[PDB]
């Protein structure tokens, strides 16, 4: 019973660090890919530009 | 013909020549430069019209060295497309998409000839051919039938093992095939063409003792070359094949390597054009070419064309717009993996994504497709259960998860083969795998009564017989 | 709004106009950009022509335009001034070239920048010479002792090869490339180390390492500052290969090391841009991947007709957070004989330096090593990639089979033995026999850390004891069944001679 | 690459 | 008598000035403008001639504000480039741009001039003695030691103590070095080059009798100057200290802060210039302006020239271009990460992200070296563990692996050291360490004579002995 | 999802449709539990199985049309 009740602590914790994380991740994640859309308009219009 | 155009403006490999006002060239014309050298003597750089600018001006491609070129040099117009020798003449000799042959030997029948610039034959005229033809590499047979006449690229990476993969396909298939190959050198290593010229001297294939009786032709547009020879290489080495199955009718193969870089020379003559570019810097003429180039490639009730063409992929990301194309226009597609590539099974076709159009029950049999979609079941559930095991370890699954993870880590190294020329990356001797020999062995791994061999007892062997072989030497060298 | 329209051309050019004639002869300078100018006139010049200015400096006419020419300044052009004249020497862009550039530091202009004299070579070559055909090659066959045990063993880089040597921020790659140059120092090579838009100092460094190590007499060090313009660091490795392509036709066995290839390639990007041309990923030029090729493409072997004087380069791409996404080290791994990986988390973790085997591409293979090399290093890149990836499995479970975990002790052997330090280098049969007593599971009975004491001591116990050894190696090529049994002898002894140590 | 990856880790 | 001429065109900091047919100014000639204030002429404006354009005309950046200047109004060409005063008036004194005292004190003299724009000098003059240098810092002392007459790049982003570490090495280096030390202010604030100006006052060093031998020359292009200003502050500094160690022979240190601010100078003139849009928003002429300056401050056979610098890390990102093209011009990389910062380990040094050239066995000697690249490798090891250790925690490894991670967990603190001055931030007092118990210290880390006590007493303290009695502290008062 | 919704499902598919939705979406909130059904409560394990028969059913044939009364 200690067993189970101490990994069913232990799960719990890494439920909430795998939230936090996932929360991290996503955040980076909608930058990343925010900063590449920019990045590929603002070559695209650069070379439309130079011609 | 019988004019002269002169050189108005040079910017590297793009040309503006000035024409009379009444006779303009058309379209995709050659142009001859009557040009020289650094010693003078009268030396040629061939050019080919892409568009009209205006003010009775044209803009133009140079097919070679811009390098020498200078403005009030002379022009001749041949008032026709890039011709190139056709038939059995062009048989056994290097060539370029100047038609020049570049192996130190003599002239050729120049008599025989066509031009670059053609279309797609007539849809009523489309041979629905949908036979399977044996490769040999396990995972080329089995999770990837290959269509006879239909188109194969494969999709890769740099350094994971196209070339290695094609040099081996070509290695097998061309000697027992029914028909005349062509390979064609598009942007590639120049040292790698010249160690395919004298293994496949030394294997007969040429058969260099006589001529023409070689059932190959060769094109090489490789690295080297401005932009112009490798943006038509490849319509050249098509053109050859197109001849080998309009008039001489027959099946041919025709590998085109590697057409990322006919891609690539398309975009770097095209931003200089004056293109307002595509995504990100490839030409917007991209689906049209690429299609005007592929849709030639197509069987018919004359002969089919047979076209395993080696497909680049920048930093492994297949969204990319050039692999986002050439998907498009691929019938048995592999896609050769980063992962597998590093992991070490050799060779590093990923037997999940790649996926084709024969393998179906009324096309190469029930059992075949069952046993095959059962392994592609098995390997999705293993690299779906990785990203939990990465944390949560090998001791708190079930008896069939477990199984599973066993079974698919004995699976992935089983589909790999020692091949004829990975000897030297390898140090195995030849290993050639029937398509029955590769069935039966997936039979013997999927149905659980091998649940008890060494594990690592299943990498780079031929036979599963190979395979109860490493298990017996690799027991006996455990125990002494 | 366009060039070639400034008001004192357009009176020149109305004071006479019942004419059609030309001014081939002279050139004018409208413009002057921050290192590129504009000249009006120069009806005869090429596309590439070098052009000399009034004050005496030389330029390369790259974008011949309609009536005006735009060109780029092989220096810094504080003085050229408007409204004043230019040439054309007739000759395109061509370097003196010759046996006596032995052992000094040479500029882009090829000419000496350490000031031991003016040197003399006669026979001059052009500085963009094309790529040898397929005729003029043959496969590669020959050794390359790196010095370095791993590259040499397992990813090997042989004569006609033009291995990428890849990597990231301060991770050993100008190391691991001096290396291959101070091993060579009784093969017969000339080696050359073109250093592009390297830092001064540490060009100092080098070159004075060179000229301690020994390796002077073979070296040749083409480096310039970083800053030379963007022309100049554009230009220099195409010297280099210059000088290589003399000597490979001199059929001599040769060595070159472009560092790095980010830098030529940006100061390529420089002028592309200056030049109002269109920018591609990230700025580049398309045209990039097709200048890394016309300069790649020449490092090869020579042919049995041309005198088999190989061409050897190896390129040096630094990569930016440690990625294969950008657009410059994309190209170069396409363009090579695969490519050697280096990573930071690697050498901060001992591993010096810090060849990343799993991903590490030799598309020559054993084809480029002698057939001792070639037979006890018959598989053991592909054994150790497998022996990391069941490692890195091993960490995801408890409990294994006592065999995995003997496997996983000599692999984990065989990854100890090739740590090799730098300005350390090895030889032939110190590899073959150290190799020879790591695969065979000769090591597998003692600690980690003991591995490499063991094998120094090895080692020296074979050069003191048996020169039967060196000969059998160096005179036949082969590891063979005599060798071996001596080989085996000098396992037992010296681990006798541990037992009583 | 970089998007694939990072929505891979993210699954 | 000097060729004039009127300007044509003005679109902010960039002036188009056309000469005379005959004369056209050579590259970076100056031009003064004379202009109209309310009060008098103001004729402080001036101008570096970038490009020439054609049809006797030229395009010029203007060295200070260009609002005033009229178009249509004449140019006085200079014929010399752009040359400041140096000299023995400099030292104890604040400067302009253009060589022109702004410190409220006396007119200098304005004999021994010598232009900016100088070049770079001859690569046969290098020196090449390898020589290793202490400081005070653990991660400066231990992991990246600096180098005497080196370039040593200081990196970090918004904050993360890169003006507080170098206001601590000049603390500790100042008073050491005999040579003088020309500060740089290039894209800071004001508030920064006023309190090392009041420092340098109350100190002594600046001292108003007998200010001749103060030692220190000083010039400031602060944030509130136009885009020339700042990009051409870097060359003012780098003459000022280019003469002193021409002629006067002396080691100099060199400190800039922050020239990404002087990059970035040139990135916003580029687009004003009409010159076209680089990589991602840079100038195409980025690796030669970067050299310009850093390629000027190799020592050389007459004297040194040894130039720490804050180059700011845009965004917090590492790989942008212009940190990208700074990266190979230095002798050592010191990353000021945001974790540790944030965290509150304070210097915020990254570790295993900063390497110099020096950390070399035949330079640093066995013991140094052997030891720092053990530390390195156990830091590395938690850095490669640092997933698992966030996802999960700790007690799912093997004590084997929990050996490394605490022993990399007490050493991440131990790198930490109070500053001389952070102390009136924090409150703990400046602590100097010296190299011969930082290494005895790191020895002690890692073999286990400290390791038994909780990790917290490593934290902001000087040396191993200061950690036992901060130990026995805690273990005090209950 | 469609957004004209039940309007274009017939009388004799809404309801299986609402039953079959109501148990898909219990067996896709219950799927992570696949290899504890053993340790799970026995309706939840129930729920499992048949949620696992329903997505079995749900599968067919590459172009082997089903009329209106083989779906329902
Ligand atoms: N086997 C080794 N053992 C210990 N140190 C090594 C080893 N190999 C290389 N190093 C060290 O690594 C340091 C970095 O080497 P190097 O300067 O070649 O890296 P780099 O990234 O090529 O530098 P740059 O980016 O300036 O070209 C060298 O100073 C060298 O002393
Ligand atoms: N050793 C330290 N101890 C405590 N706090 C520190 C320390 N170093 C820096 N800080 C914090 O950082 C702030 C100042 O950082 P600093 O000015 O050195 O870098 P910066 O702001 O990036 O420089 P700049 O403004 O020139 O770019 C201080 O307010 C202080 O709170
Ligand atoms: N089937 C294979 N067997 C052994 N080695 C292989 C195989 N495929 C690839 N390799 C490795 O990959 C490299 C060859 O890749 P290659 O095909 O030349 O590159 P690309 O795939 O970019 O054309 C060699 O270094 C070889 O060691």
């Amino acid at each position: 019973a200690s067993e189970l009740a101490a990994r069913m602590t232990a799960m719990s914790n890494a439920t909430d660090n795998a939230n936090e994380l996932k929360k991290t991740l996503s955040i980076n994640y909608n930058r990343a890919r925010q900063a590449k859309i920019t990045g590929e308009i603002l070559e695209i219009v650069a070379g439309a530009n130079a011609c | 013909k019988k004019n002269l155009g002169r050189i108005a403006q040079i910017i590297g490999p793009v040309l503006d020549v000035a024409f009379p006002p009444g006779k303009m060239p058309n379209i995709y014309n050659a142009l001859i430069v009557k040009g020289r050298d650094t010693a003078g003597q009268p030396m040629n750089v061939t050019c080919e019209v892409q568009q009209l600018l205006g003010n009775n001006r044209v803009r133009a491609v140079a097919m070679s060295a811009t390098d020498g070129l200078t403005r009030g040099m002379e022009v001749i117009d041949t008032g026709a497309p890039l011709s190139v020798p056709v038939g059995g003449a062009t048989l056994g000799r290097i060539f370029n998409v100047l038609g020049e042959p570049v192996d130190n030997l003599g002239p050729v029948d120049t008599r025989t000839t066509s031009p670059i610039h053609r279309s797609a034959p007539a849809f009523t005229q489309l041979d629905t051919k949908l036979s399977i033809f044996e490769t040999g590499i396990k995972v080329v047979d089995l999770l990837a039938p290959y269509r006879r006449g239909g188109k194969i690229g494969l999709f890769g990476g740099a350094g994971v093992g196209k070339t290695v993969l094609i040099m081996e396909l070509i290695n097998n298939i061309a000697k027992a095939h029914g028909g005349v190959s062509v390979f064609g050198g598009v942007g590639e290593r120049t040292r790698e063409g010249n160690d395919l010229y004298m293994e496949m001297k030394e294997s007969g294939v040429i058969n260099e003792q006589n001529i023409a009786e070689s059932k190959v032709a060769l094109v090489y547009g490789q690295m080297n070359e401005p932009p112009g020879a490798r943006m038509r290489v490849g319509l050249t080495a098509l053109t050859m094949a197109e001849y080998f199955r309009d008039v001489n009718e027959q099946d041919v193969l025709l590998f085109i390597d590697n057409i990322f870089r006919f891609v690539q020379a398309g975009s770097e003559v095209s931003a200089l054009l004056g293109r307002m570019p595509s995504a990100v810097g490839y030409q917007p003429t991209l689906s049209t070419e690429m299609g005007s180039l592929q849709e030639r490639i197509t069987s018919t009730k004359e002969g089919s064309i047979t076209s395993i063409q080696a497909v680049y992929v920048p930093a492994d990301d297949l969204t990319d717009p050039a692999p986002a194309t050439t998907f498009a226009h691929l019938d048995a597609t592999t896609v050769l993996s980063r992962g597998l590539a590093a992991k070490g099974i050799y060779p590093a076709v990923d037997p999940l994504d790649s996926t084709s159009t024969m393998l179906q029950p009324r096309i190469v049999g029930e059992e075949h497709y069952e046993i095959a979609q059962r392994v592609k079941e098995t390997l999705q559930r293993y690299k779906e259960l990785q990203d939990i095991i990465a944390i949560l370890g090998l001791d708190e699954l079930s008896e069939e998860d477990r199984l599973t993870v066993a079974r698919a880590r004995k699976i992935e190294r089983f589909l790999s083969q020692p091949f004829f020329v990975a000897e030297v990356f390898t140090g195995s001797p030849g290993k050639y795998v029937g398509l029955a020999e590769t069935i039966r062995g997936f039979q013997l791994i999927l149905s659980g009564e091998l649940d008890s061999l060494p594990e690592q007892a299943f990498y780079l062997v031929g036979n599963i017989d190979e395979a109860t072989a490493k298990a017996m030497n690799l027991e006996m060298e455990s125990k002494l | 709004i366009r060039a070639d329209e400034i008001s004192k051309i357009i009176r020149e050019r109305i004071e006479g106009y019942n004419r059609e004639v030309k001014v081939v002869n002279t050139g004018t300078v409208l413009q002057v950009g921050d290192g590129i100018a504009r000249i009006h006139g120069l009806d005869e010049v090429m596309a590439g022509e070098l052009v000399e200015f009034e004050e005496g400096t030389i330029g390369i006419a790259l974008n011949l335009e309609s009536n005006n020419v735009g060109v780029v300044l092989m220096g810094d052009g504080l003085m050229i001034q408007e409204g004043s004249s230019v040439k054309a020497t007739g000759r395109i862009a061509q370097i003196p070239v010759s046996e006596a550039y032995l052992g000094r530091v040479i500029n882009a202009l090829a000419k000496p920048i350490d000031g031991r004299g003016e040197i003399t070579a006669s026979e001059s070559r052009l500085i963009e010479s094309p790529a040898p055909g397929i005729m003029s090659r043959r496969s590669v066959y020959e050794p390359l002792q790196t010095g370095l045990i791993a590259i040499d063993a397992m990813i090997p880089v042989g004569r006609g090869q033009r291995e990428l040597i890849i990597g990231d921020r301060q991770t050993g790659k100008t190391a691991v490339a001096t290396d291959t140059i101070l091993n060579q120092q009784g093969q017969n090579v000339i080696c050359v180390y073109v250093a592009i838009g390297q830092k001064a100092s540490s060009v100092a460094q080098v070159v004075t390492n060179f000229q301690e190590r020994g390796a002077m007499e073979y070296t040749i060090v083409v480096a310039e500052t970083a800053d030379s313009p963007a022309t100049l660091q554009y230009l220099a490795p195409y010297t280099g290969a210059a000088l290589a392509e003399y000597f490979m036709y001199r059929e001599r066995h040769t060595l070159i090391i472009y560092d790095d290839l980010s830098k030529q390639a940006q100061a390529y990007r420089q002028m592309s841009l200056l030049l109002r041309r269109p920018p591609g990923r990230e700025a580049y030029p398309g045209d990039v991947f097709y200048l890394h090729s016309r300069l790649l493409e020449r490092a090869a072997k020579l042919s049995s007709l041309l005198g088999e004087g190989s061409m050897t380069a190896l390129p040096i791409v630094e990569t930016q957070a440690g990625d294969v996404s950008a657009y410059i080290p994309t190209n170069v791994i396409s363009i090579t004989d695969g490519q050697i990986f280096l990573s930071a988390d690697l050498f901060n973790a001992g591993i010096r330096p810090a060849i990343n085997v799993g991903i590490s591409v030799s598309r020559v293979g054993s084809a480029a090593q002698i057939k001792a090399m070639k037979k006890v290093a018959g598989k053991l890149k592909l054994e150790l990639a497998q022996f990391a990836e069941l490692e890195a499995f091993a960490q995801f479970a408890s409990d294994l089979d006592k065999a995995t975990q003997n496997q996983l002790a000599r692999g984990q052997r065989l990854r100890e033995l090739l740590k090799q330090p730098q300005s350390a280098p090895l030889t032939v049969e110190e590899q073959v026999m150290t190799i020879y007593t790591g695969t065979n599971g000769y090591l597998d009975s003692l600690e980690l850390d003991q591995v490499r004491k063991y094998l120094v001591e090895l080692r020296t116990y074979v050069k003191t004891n048996k020169p039967e050894f060196q000969e059998i190696i160096s005179s036949t090529k082969t590891f063979t069944e005599e060798a071996e049994a001596l080989l085996k002898e000098a396992i037992q002894e010296q681990m006798e001679r541990f037992l009583l140590q | 690459a970089n998007l694939r990856e990072l929505r891979d880790r993210i699954g």
